């Protein structure tokens, strides 16, 4: 019934995934082990003939070093070692090595394991794919996947969560090369991608969480959230739902505007206690300020063609209506000319859950707004920027040609990208 | 008289539901040809 | 002439669905589990025109349940009178329609349309006289719109005698799920202009608007709107489930409300306007009542009857009162507002008065008028069509189904079409 399968890929994917499916076992009340004492959780975990939770996730590296860690760690029984899948030798940052080189060897297992969880569901929606924008195996890797799951699952539904790159944590000089060779091939195999940039992330641990030096393990806690409140719709039958198809009909007017920006509140410190109970108006109005922004962008200078709210735990629908008309009042928020009805909402009983130990406040209600705004081309812009400067030289393209890639690839990518923000421009004209 | 008001009659409301179902046929004629369309283009998809 | 079949399609189609089989079943003396309790022999005298009489004293909706998501299915059973329905009448998919009209009409709708004409055909050979079909649902859907279309034209081809009947729900942006309400709406009407003999015309513009201004419930429920949708079913079927003289059957109705075939969407009216709560209430007299017939205020379609003229006008009085004061009364009325009736239909105001009030209330009054006004409701969707459609917005929602981009010219221009066909009739003069 209604399942969805999650596929990490690379470092990032990996590492995002572990602090996703932490997250999902403690809504659950799923033990590490995968023992549990709703029932729309089957979406999202297989059941075995010794009543354990499997989740239904494909994990892939090139590197074995990370997958390591979950093998050896808290969560090694929670998965079967079959889904826990791990090449030799790395991508070296180097979306040719990804995609081609390396990728080629192991893609064909990939998929036969992706084959076999495809059979354990009986109304299987689509793929979820986790991966950075900047790594080889998270540029490469994903890429080639994508190709191949479009030719295997027909016209199955595909929604990726992309790690946007950050300098304060960029670990090469070529991620903006990776990051566009990787949109350009995945363009037309994904149905919606949520960007998450990691400096947004970082300023929110810094800002709101008073984390002096952020690390991956304080930004995929925040990051685990977002996608929490993105996927419990489908993982929990609430008053207000949307499935995979309904987050696509309602925030993508157009095949390639298939990026929402997502704003999540509220972010608050596991220390003070005073700093709560924030009511829903509170929440709200937070959603509009661009500092609880998960892509560092200005939708005052952009204008919005779809906005959903997602609201969880403790919130009435009077409640709601009641703060989106006071937002209304306040002129700022411009939409397309062809687009009238801006806010669907939902809201899921659950409030929010944290991580033991962890950074986050435990908190009565909290929203993620996915709103899909031309602003978003900023970010596109921002990252074609730094392409354009290297490759006027081409400085490091001599990497990529040496494993097989042609100068041609390049061009094409960098088109795509030029046509793609030329999209965002020609979508906020009026007729 | 009225043999030729009666027949005339049968001809004319077999008629006003002849062009009822012939063109709400074609009705399903085409709800078929947009249909095979349908997953044709999706396959030629998968061709490139 | 005797037994409809009712079909519910879609969310809204099971949800208004099952609230009107439980108001008349309340009506009609009948519990959840089938047995006539009531007191009345009023009744029974029609009680086969909506129920079949099972083994015993019990009664079985003559109704099928379809959806392509079986979620509502679960809900209608688990439901008040869910016990009451035939089991074998619920026709389920497990794939939905995801408020899209081409999945509804061509892909997942085609698939389960064959399984629901099975339980169709099984209640329509058991009829002595079957008078034709009655279906509800929404127009802003996928399944409801959609599939209720498709099998509108698949029930038409097996049955294309029988009267075809349509309580449609139009979409508004005041309460909507869905930014292609008006691509599935416009879809949708093209195919009940042409397909259907009869069409109720129930608004959530409307309804919304009577909630939030009259009712004053700051915000409104679908368990508020349905509230007045049911008051209004109960209405407008009051004719064909009591004995009477006028519009007792689909046929009589049909021939006395539709003047021109295209021009068979009725604006219905409600009065008094009561909110689920309010059981109150002390009010409403036979001067009260036939005063609201032409209150834009209690209109269930979003149209005022002042902008534009009626062609015909069939109105239901309620409860216990005076024949004589509801005959001068409506003389008064039609007298008073010569000119918003069209002087080329000789005595098209036509009145009908039943003992039996609705539940809740002492007395009440249904109108349905065929007004060139409702021209409104069509300009709103083809308005809003058109925002969208210039910029071919979500488009790939349905060309990705199979549609073609004519589909939507064609339906777009026959919408356009109806509303030139009011307007000609609006200016239309018994000059000779
Ligand atoms: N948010 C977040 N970003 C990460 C994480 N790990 C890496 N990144 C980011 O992803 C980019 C680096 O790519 P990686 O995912 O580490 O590399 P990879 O996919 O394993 O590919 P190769 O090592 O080249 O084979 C940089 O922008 C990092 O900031 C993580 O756990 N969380
Ligand atoms: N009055 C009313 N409108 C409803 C209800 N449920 C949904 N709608 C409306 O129906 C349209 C959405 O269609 P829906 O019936 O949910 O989709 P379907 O399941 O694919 O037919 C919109 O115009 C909604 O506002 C309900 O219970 N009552
Ligand atoms: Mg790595």
């Amino acid at each position: 019934m209604r399942e969805c399968i999650s596929i990490h890929v690379g470092q990032a994917g990996v590492q995002i995934g572990n602090a996703c499916w932490e997250l999902y076992c403690l809504e659950h009340g799923i033990q590490p082990d995968g023992q549990m004492p709703d029932d729309s959780f089957n979406t999202f975990f297989s059941e075995t003939g010794a009543g354990k939770h499997v989740p239904r996730a494909v994990f892939v590296d090139l590197e074995p070093t990370v997958i390591d860690e979950v093998r050896t760690g808290t969560y090694r029984q929670l998965f079967h070692p079959e889904q826990l899948i791990t090449g030799k030798e790395d991508a070296a940052n180097n979306y040719a090595r990804g995609h081609y080189t390396i990728g080629k060897e192991i893609i064909d297992l990939v998929l036969d394991r992706i084959r076999k969880l495809a059979d354990q569901c009986t109304g299987l929606q689509g793929f979820l794919v986790f991966h950075s924008f900047g790594g080889g195996t998270g540029s490469g890797f994903t890429s080639l996947l994508m190709e191949r799951l479009s030719v295997d699952y027909g016209k199955k539904s595909k929604l990726e969560f992309s790690i946007y790159p950050a300098p304060q944590v960029s670990t090469a000089v070529v991620e903006p090369y990776n990051s566009i060779l990787t949109t350009h091939t995945t363009l037309e195999h994904s149905d919606c991608a949520f960007m998450v940039d990691n400096e947004a992330i970082y300023d929110i641990c810094r800002r709101n969480l008073d984390i002096e030096r952020p690390t991956y393990t304080n930004l995929n806690r925040l990051i685990s959230q977002i996608v929490s409140s993105i996927t419990a719709s489908l993982r929990f039958d609430g008053a207000l739902n949307v499935d995979l198809t309904e987050f696509q009909t309602n925030l993508v007017p157009y095949p390639r505007i298939h990026f929402p920006l997502a704003t999540y509140a509220p972010v608050i410190s596991a220390e003070k206690a005073y700093h709560e109970q924030l009511s829903v108006a509170e929440i709200t109005n937070a959603c509009f300020e661009p500092a609880n922004q998960m892509v560092k962008c200005d939708p005052r200078h952009g204008k919005y063609m779809a906005c959903c709210l997602l609201y969880r735990g403790d919130v009435v629908p009077k409640d709601v209506n009641a703060a989106i008309a006071t937002i209304k009042t306040k002129r700022s928020i411009q939409f397309v000319d062809w687009c009238p009805t801006g806010f669907k909402v939902g809201i899921n009983y659950q409030p929010p859950t944290v991580v033991p130990g962890g950074d986050l406040a435990k908190v009565q209600r909290a929203v993620c707004m996915l709103s899909n705004t031309t602003a978003i081309a900023e970010a596109w812009a921002r990252l074609d920027h730094k392409f354009d400067l290297m490759y006027a030289k081409r400085a490091f393209v001599h990497w990529y040609v040496g494993e097989g890639m042609e100068e041609g690839e390049f061009s094409e990518a960098r088109e795509d990208m030029a046509a793609l923000e030329k999209d965002y421009e020609e979508v906020g004209v009026d007729s | 008289k009225l043999a030729q008001k009666m027949e005339s009659n049968k001809e004319n409301r077999e008629a006003h539901f002849a062009a009822m179902l012939e063109r709400l046929q074609e009705k399903d004629k085409h709800a078929e040809e947009v249909r095979q369309r349908a997953i044709e283009e999706n396959n030629n998809w998968i061709k490139m | 002439m005797r037994e409809i079949v009712h079909i519910q399609a879609g969310q809204c189609g099971n949800q208004i669905g099952a609230k009107f089989w439980e108001v008349i079943s309340d009506e009609h003396g009948i519990d959840p589990t089938g047995s006539y309790h009531g007191d009345s022999d009023l009744q029974l005298e029609r009680i086969n025109v909506y129920y079949n009489e099972a083994t015993g004293n019990k009664y079985v909706p003559r109704a099928i349940l379809v959806d392509l998501e079986p979620g509502t299915m679960d809900s209608v059973r688990s439901g008040p009178f869910g016990q009451i329905f035939r089991p074998d009448n619920f026709v389920f998919g497990q794939s939905g329609a995801g408020n899209n009209w081409a999945k509804g009409h061509y892909t997942e709708g085609a698939e389960l349309v064959d399984s629901v004409l099975d339980v169709v055909r099984k209640e329509s050979e058991s009829c002595d006289c079957l008078q034709g079909f009655q279906l509800t649902h929404s127009l802003g859907g996928g399944t409801g719109s959609g599939m209720g279309t498709l099998l509108i034209s698949k029930i038409r081809e097996e049955y294309p005698d029988r009267i075809m009947n349509t309580f449609s729900v139009m979409p508004s942006p005041k309460v909507s799920d869905t930014v292609v309400e008006p691509y599935n709406a416009t879809l949708s009407v093209h195919q009940l202009v042409e397909n259907t003999d009869e069409t109720y015309s129930i608004d959530n513009e409307a309804l919304y608007d009577i909630c939030f201004r009259t009712l004053k419930l700051t915000t409104p429920t679908y368990g508020d709107l349905n509230h007045l949708v049911s008051a209004t079913m109960s209405g407008v079927t009051t004719c064909l489930r009591f004995p009477g003289q006028l519009n007792a059957d689909l046929r009589k109705l049909a021939v006395n409300m539709v003047p021109f075939p295209r021009l068979h969407f009725f604006m219905p009216g409600f009065a008094p306007l009561t909110s689920r709560g309010s059981q109150q209430y002390r009010a409403l007299t036979v001067p009260e009542l036939t005063q609201q017939m032409f209150d834009s205020k209690n209109m269930m379609a979003a149209c005022d009857p002042r902008h534009g003229r009626y062609l015909t006008v069939a109105a239901i009085f309620r409860g216990r009162m005076s024949m004589k004061e509801v005959d001068e009364q409506m003389l008064n009325v039609q007298n008073k507002n010569s000119s918003y009736f069209v002087e080329w239909i000789p005595n098209n105001v036509k009145t009908a008065v039943c003992d039996i009030p609705p539940r809740g209330l002492k007395m009440s009054a249904t109108f349905i008028g065929n007004s060139t006004a409702i021209q409104e409701l069509f300009k709103r969707i083809s308005e809003q069509f058109t925002a969208m459609f210039r910029r071919k917005a979500f488009l790939h929602w349905y060309t990705g189904e199979g549609m073609d981009e004519m589909e939507f010219t064609e339906a777009e221009s026959n919408m356009n079409d109806l509303v030139s066909e009011y307007q000609q009739y609006q200016d239309a003069t018994a000059d000779e």
